[PDB]
């Protein structure tokens, strides 16, 4: 019922269609492992960092089978078949393609590893603001109004999963900016102003509930020939 | 034939690679210069190999006009099969239609490809950004929901990686004297590379660290599991 | 070079890496909504005047007029060009850096997504935030007038409904004089786009520098392949080739890591403006100096 207000529906809202709420989150709950399992390509991410590091690893180990430009890649072979002056040529020219390609293995590295921190950081952020409260930033912790999340570990990664509230069953209204009446402008207080055709009533934004136009939930604060497209009629007491 | 106007004690010209790309033939006093003939790069698009196993070829950057059709030996057919023109160069191999899919092979600039059923074939076409939409506007009408969804969804981020080490003696000159010595006196590139490879190696328990120790308390659950009707 | 190794394997991969990592990052900026909303043919919106920022039907490309301004006032340069091998080959004797750039084995691909196209999807986005205010955001779009919803984001900021209701009249005029002024702010600026430009500049000097690296003869008797075969027998030549190769693969490594490094900083900046459209043009700020300066009313 806090988290409900937070986002502009008042309690009795719950308190009235709690077994449904319930089924409605239930279902979703039970349909996350289905929607999970069915498609295989969801855990891309994590599956490309282990796929890069096997893959490093592979042409890193793979690069020393190249000549650079000396008669054999094995070091015992040219010691055994030249003299030592004539030897040293040929391993300065394998120690230095090895050393480049070490210096490109780290370099690379650093770079994934700068990649990697960026995200863990996003990750932290996620975690401090949807998890241990209630966020009012659009699109951060899931598509609608946020609810709450909940975290879940997986390998080498986090897995959020969010519960957001979302409107349905939109229906058209007549609307106005104030009503008129004894020469002075009413203003609703939250909400605003519907019409079914016949009368009037006052409800809240994200929700329909019609209710009686009363000074209770009204102000004045003005008179009545500046608003533009004001509507007159009664205002009970 | 060249339109250079070359200087009567000229008899080459250069360009700004530094390559000689105007001359003059030694027994007609004549200016010519030379152009590379036509290459350039060819693209393979396929659907998975569990699927089929037809192909299509994209020549990129190329008119289809004066098709290479060379140093690839095989030959498309070049015609029957549908020919395309499109911003990436041209496209053999794929039929053009009308209708607008969403994308899934991306080719250029608004093209996709696709496997259909239609007999199987591979279609190109233009991607769809999205249906069509017109909300009616008026200036005294409003519009209100009546019911609500609870809806759950889920994010996957990654943490940290893998944390490697690597020793230069030993995958440089493996166990011989001679190489490590020749080495010793090529300065302390080794020392930097084992420097950033612990610095990674200590910035992946720090980022791990920092992401799942939020709190210094272990809670642990009542043993009675009932909230209101809720299921956990 | 078939003996030194998969170096080039490497540079390949890294490159097409960055090319996907652009159109993602293009994707993942301009393709909030699902939903192609129209405006409505009648344009009133309580004394709001909206024409500068909506797409203009006379003109053939469907773009607003500060669009206009901000597209003329960026040279573009490099792109993609079918049958740009003839157009080098018509050989008018302006020979352009771009056909020595092509000539050497360097290529540009072009986008994904053309100009139209997030052209559509910006004007989906003006139009449900015009209609609709924030609501097609977070589900189905729910029409409300425009003075309401400006009403509720007044509330927003702490001011009451009734300020607004009592002036209208001045508030949409400062609104247009606002609009208006922008255009001339923009245009009487040259260098108000300089971070545009930068990226159009930086990568017409890597490419330039990569290519005039060609001419360096790294210690041999002559940067020419040809002219080397020619003078010398090839016991001789495999040593002169050598420096040369290696000259060359060097030249490609500090390219490719520049260009890595660059990507980078673009892709920490796209995440940023994807952030900002999803907070500040789909909903109300409160945070403060992320959507402008003062209290945030809309984008
Ligand atoms: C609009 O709302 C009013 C208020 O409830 C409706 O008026 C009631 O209509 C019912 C059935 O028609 C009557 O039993 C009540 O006595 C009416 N109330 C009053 C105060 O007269 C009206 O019918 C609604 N109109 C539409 C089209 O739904
Ligand atoms: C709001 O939506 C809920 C769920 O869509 C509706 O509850 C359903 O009502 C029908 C009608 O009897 C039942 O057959 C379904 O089993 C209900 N769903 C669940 C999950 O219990 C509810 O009726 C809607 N409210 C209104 C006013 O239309
Ligand atoms: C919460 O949900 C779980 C599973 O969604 C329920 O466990 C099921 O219980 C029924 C009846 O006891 C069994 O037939 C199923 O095999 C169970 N499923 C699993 C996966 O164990 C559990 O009963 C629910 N909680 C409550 C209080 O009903
Ligand atoms: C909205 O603003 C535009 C331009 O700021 C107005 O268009 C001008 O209209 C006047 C009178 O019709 C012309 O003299 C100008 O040449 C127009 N300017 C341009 C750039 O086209 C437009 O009239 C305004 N909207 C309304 C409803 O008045
Ligand atoms: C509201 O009115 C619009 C047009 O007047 C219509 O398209 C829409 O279906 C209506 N909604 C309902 C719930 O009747
Ligand atoms: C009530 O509103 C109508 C329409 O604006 C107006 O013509 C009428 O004069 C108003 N009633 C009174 C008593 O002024
Ligand atoms: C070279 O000899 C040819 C005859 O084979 C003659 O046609 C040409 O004019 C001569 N050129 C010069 C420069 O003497
Ligand atoms: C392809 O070449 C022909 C012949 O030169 C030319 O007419 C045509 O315009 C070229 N294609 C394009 C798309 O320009
Ligand atoms: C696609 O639509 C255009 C619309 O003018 C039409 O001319 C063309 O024939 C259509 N494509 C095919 C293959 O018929
Ligand atoms: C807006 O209100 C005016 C009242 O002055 C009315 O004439 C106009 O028709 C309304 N707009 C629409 C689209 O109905």
């Amino acid at each position: 019922a806090y988290r409900f207000n937070g986002i502009g529906v008042t309690q009795n809202v719950l308190y009235e269609n709690q077994k449904l709420i319930a089924n409605q989150f239930n279902s979703a709950i039970g349909k996350i492992q289905d929607s999970l399992s069915s498609t295989p390509s969801a855990l891309g991410k994590l599956q490309d960092v282990v796929n890069h590091n096997a893959q490093a690893l592979n042409t890193l180990v793979k690069q020393l089978s190249s000549k650079f430009g000396a008669i054999s890649s094995v070091l015992n072979d040219i010691l055994s078949r030249l003299d030592p002056p004539e030897a040293e040529v040929q391993i300065d020219r394998l120690i230095t393609g090895r050393l480049q390609s070490l210096q490109t293995y780290v370099t690379q590295q650093l770079i994934r590893a700068a990649e990697i921190r960026a995200s863990a950081n996003l990750a932290a952020t996620k975690m401090s603001e949807c998890v241990l409260g209630q966020s009012k930033r659009v699109d951060f912790c899931g598509k609608g109004y946020h609810l709450m999340s909940f975290p879940q570990s997986a390998p080498h990664g986090v897995v959020f999963l969010h519960v957001t509230y979302v409107p349905a069953q939109e229906k058209n209204f007549t609307t106005a900016p104030a009503i008129c009446h004894d020469g002075k402008a009413h203003f609703p207080r939250e909400g605003v102003f519907v019409s079914n055709g016949t009368h009037w009533f006052v409800t809240q934004r994200n929700f329909y509930e019609p209710q009686i136009i009363t000074t209770d939930n009204t102000f004045v604060s003005g008179n009545c020939d500046v608003v533009i497209g004001i509507v007159n009629n009664t205002v009970y007491d | 034939e060249s339109n250079k106007k070359f200087l009567p004690f000229q008899q080459f010209g250069r360009d700004i690679a530094d390559t000689t790309d105007a001359v003059r033939d030694p027994q007609t006093l004549e200016i010519l210069d030379i152009t590379p003939c036509s290459f350039g790069g060819v693209s393979v698009i396929t659907p998975g190999t569990n699927t089929s196993n037809q192909v299509a070829v994209l020549y990129q950057g190329v008119n289809c006009t004066e098709v290479p059709v060379l140093t690839p030996t095989w030959r498309v057919y070049s015609t029957g099969s549908n020919v395309f023109q499109t911003r990436a160069g041209c496209l053999i191999g794929a039929e053009y239609v009308n209708n607008s899919y969403e994308c899934d092979i991306p080719i250029g600039a608004g093209i996709c490809a696709s496997y259909q059923t239609q007999s199987q074939s591979i279609i190109a076409y233009t991607m769809s950004l999205g249906a069509e939409n017109s909300v009616a506007y008026s200036n005294n009408s409003i519009a209100i929901p009546t019911n609500f969804t609870i809806s759950v969804t889920t994010e996957i981020l990654p943490v940290s990686m893998t944390k490697t080490s690597v020793d230069c003696t030993m995958y440089i000159c493996g166990d011989s004297t001679e190489c490590s010595n020749l080495l010793l006196q090529y300065g302390s590139f080794c020392t930097q590379l084992k420097r950033a490879l612990t610095g990674i190696a200590v910035e992946q328990d720090k980022n791990t660290q920092e992401v799942f120790a939020q709190v210094k308390q272990i809670y642990k659950t009542p043993p009675i599991k009932y909230f209101g009707g809720f299921n956990f | 070079l078939l003996q030194y190794g998969s170096f080039c394997t490497q540079l390949k991969r890294a490159l097409t890496g960055i090319a996907v990592e652009q159109d993602k990052n293009t994707q993942e900026v301009f393709a909030q909504v699902k939903q192609i909303y129209k405006t409505p043919p009648i344009k009133y919106f309580g004394g709001f005047n909206f024409s500068q920022i909506l797409p203009d039907p006379s003109k053939p490309s469907k773009r607003s007029p500060i669009e206009d301004l901000l597209f003329n006032k960026v040279t573009l340069a490099d792109a993609g060009f079918i049958k740009q091998y003839g157009d080098c080959l018509g050989d008018i004797a302006a020979r352009d850096l771009i056909c020595a750039q092509k000539f050497n084995g360097l290529t540009v691909l072009p986008p994904l997504l053309t100009d139209e196209m997030i052209a559509q999807y910006t004007s989906a986005l003006l139009a449900g935030t015009i209609t609709s205010g924030w609501t097609f955001g977070a589900g189905p779009a729910l029409q409300i007038p425009f003075p309401m919803q400006m009403a509720y984001r007044f509330n927003g900021i702490g001011v009451t409904q009734n300020v607004l209701y009592e002036n209208q009249k001045l508030i949409a005029n400062q609104f247009n004089s606002a609009i208006g002024k922008i255009q001339d702010s923009l245009s009487s600026t040259p260098s108000a786009l300089g971070k545009l430009q930068d990226v159009v500049n930086h990568n017409a000097q890597a490419l330039n520098t990569l290519v005039k690296q060609l001419s360096s003869k790294f210690g041999a008797i002559s940067s020419v392949l040809n002219d080397i075969l020619s003078r010398l027998d090839p016991p001789e030549a495999e040593v002169q080739i050598d420096r040369l190769i290696t000259g060359r693969l060097q030249s490609l490594q500090t390219y490719v890591t520049q260009q890595l490094i660059r990507a980078a900083e673009i892709r920490a900046s796209a995440n940023l403006a994807a952030t900002k459209m999803s907070e500040c043009v789909l909903g109300q700020s409160k945070r403060v100096d992320f959507c402008g300066k003062g209290y945030h009313l809309m984008s």
